[PDB]
């Protein structure tokens, strides 16, 4: 991530504000909709529109992508006790969250008409790229 | 391909709204922002070295009206999107060299300019519907590959 | 899936050289190893938390002659791969949980075993062939997944 | 990459010894017939068995692995040149490079009948894996 990615992560994700968790659980819906294969990974989850333990979850993630954007600068080090758990507990296939950034990317560029520009939807590529290496680096 | 008497109305219905101009210049420049390998079959378009650069260029704004223009005439082929585009995967096959992971890129790109675009109206159940479009239409295109 | 005569024969004619369960066996411990996160659907097998031990393990050679059993029955019917595991694809959704990114992981290793298994006489034609089969199958067994 | 999985990289890749050259000819042939797609970037050759440019790039190929191997404490500046180069002129798809190194594996496979044991069948592919991503990491 280039300095200028940094300042386009840290803009994007300042105007999300207190929205992260509501974004994070609309992600999570439009992933399990458009690819029905994740779903295998939440068989012990109420999956249906508005499910509390899907909101519940999307806030988690939202929390610790926040912390991701605040620490970007030694991520795998913030990331360090989620890196574990995916690689030891979860062990989510990797392909996987390639869909769940693609989906995260398609729910911010849903609500950030004016911030989502051609340079800012390339940082947060990025972004979500790194996030999604650093947290299954410890899986072999 | 298989969609639903909802799923296909939904993409229909939203498509009415969308000014293929725009949206296909659109979709291409941010590809070759985004992901700036496939900048590689358009050395001839001449300069893409930034986003402005990128998005101002006439050549891409050009292109960006032709390839969604098929792909807008093979949204009223749903039912028979390989026989629809036989010859186009041929030509990106044999002329053109064009790696067909390129068409998967282009349609998640495709996706998040709908999402860009239309705003709350791109709901989830929508979005689904058009995920599968696209991977249908990328799939058409790759069928020819040899 | 369409295979060519030539594809057909030298599929059928390695497979006739195969020991099932050894193979099988064979494939799916390389797979506990070399792709480690796959474990999470075998936590009743025991101790597998060396090679040595997961290729020593009773449970992971019974359920290797299991479904590379079934994987044998489906040679037999390549002109409809679809049809012919169509409950075992609903079970392995509805009631495995399994991600189907799997079947194609598990695909490639058997293809590292043949090839470890056979030398020379895996052939890159024959590599080919055998590529084609086991995305055949892992699409067939993704097939009804939703 | 774990002290060990160095250790196995190394005594395989010794075995390998003076064939390199020729397993990356036949890893690419493998590669051609097995995944098509991969030919699009190669319009240019004469893709026949046993034609002289396969052969040619399958020994660059396997030297530059052969680099990897000796300098696997620091690949990044062992691989700088090649990594610019695929990212700036190249710009292979990056999903490609798994296709090949499922080829290497199976020629390897094929050829070390003693020495392609699980672990080492493991190490190898952790091996390629980071060969491929710092291949592609000056692609964004
Ligand atoms: C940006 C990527 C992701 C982030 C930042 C992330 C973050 C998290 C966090 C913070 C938790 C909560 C752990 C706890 O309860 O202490 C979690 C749990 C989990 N994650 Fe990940 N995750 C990501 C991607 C994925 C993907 C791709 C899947 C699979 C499709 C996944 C599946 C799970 C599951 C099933 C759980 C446990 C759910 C439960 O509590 O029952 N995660 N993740
Ligand atoms: C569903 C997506 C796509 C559709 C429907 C499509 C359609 C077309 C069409 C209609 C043409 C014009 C053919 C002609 O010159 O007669 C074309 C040309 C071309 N396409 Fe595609 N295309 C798609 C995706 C792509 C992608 C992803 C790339 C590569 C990044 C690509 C690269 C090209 C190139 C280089 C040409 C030649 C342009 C020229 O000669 O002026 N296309 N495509
Ligand atoms: C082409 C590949 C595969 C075939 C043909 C296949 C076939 C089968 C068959 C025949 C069964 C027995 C069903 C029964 O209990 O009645 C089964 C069970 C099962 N499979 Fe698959 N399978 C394949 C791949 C996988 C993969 C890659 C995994 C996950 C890593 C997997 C995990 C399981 C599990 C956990 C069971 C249940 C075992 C038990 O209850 O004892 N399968 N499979
Ligand atoms: C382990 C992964 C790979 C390694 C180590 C590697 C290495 C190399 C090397 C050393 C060269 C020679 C450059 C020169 O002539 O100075 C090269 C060229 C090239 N590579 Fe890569 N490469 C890898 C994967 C790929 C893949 C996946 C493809 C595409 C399917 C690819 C396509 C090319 C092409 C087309 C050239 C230029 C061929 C020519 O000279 O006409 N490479 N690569």
């Amino acid at each position: 991530l280039s300095p200028a990615d940094k300042t386009n992560v840290k803009a994007a994700w300042g105007k999300v504000g207190a929205h992260a968790g509501e974004y994070g659980a609309e992600a999570l819906e439009r992933m399990f909709l458009s690819f029905p294969t994740t779903k295998t990974y939440f068989p012990h989850f109420d999956l249906s529109h508005g499910s509390a333990q899907v909101k519940g979850h999307g806030k988690k993630v939202a929390d610790a992508l926040t912390n991701a954007v605040a620490h970007v600068d030694d991520m795998p080090n913030a990331l360090s006790a989620l890196s574990d758990l995916h690689a030891h507990k979860l062990r989510v296939d990797p392909v996987n969250f390639k869909l769940l950034s693609h989906c995260l990317l398609v729910t911010l560029a849903a609500h950030l008409p004016a911030e989502f520009t051609p340079a800012v939807h390339a940082s947060l590529d990025k972004f979500l790229a790194s996030v999604s290496t650093v947290l299954t680096s410890k899986y072999r | 391909m298989h969609l639903t008497p909802e799923e296909k109305s939904a993409v229909t219905a939203l498509w009415g709204k969308v000014n293929v101009d725009e949206v296909g210049g659109e979709a291409l420049g941010r590809l070759l922002v985004v992901y700036p390998w496939t900048q590689r079959f358009f050395e001839s378009f001449g300069d893409l070295s930034t986003p402005d650069a990128v998005m101002g260029n006439p050549k891409v704004k050009a292109h960006g009206k032709k390839w969604l223009g098929a792909f807008s005439d093979g949204l009223a082929h749903l039912d028979n999107l390989k026989g629809t585009f036989a010859t186009l995967s041929e030509l990106h096959c044999d002329k053109l060299h064009v790696d067909p992971e390129n068409f998967r890129l282009l349609g998640n790109v495709l996706v998040c300019v709908l999402a860009h675009h239309f705003g709350k109206e791109f709901t989830p159940p929508v979005q689904a519907a058009y995920q599968k479009v696209v991977a249908g239409v990328a799939n058409a295109l790759a069928h020819k590959y040899h």
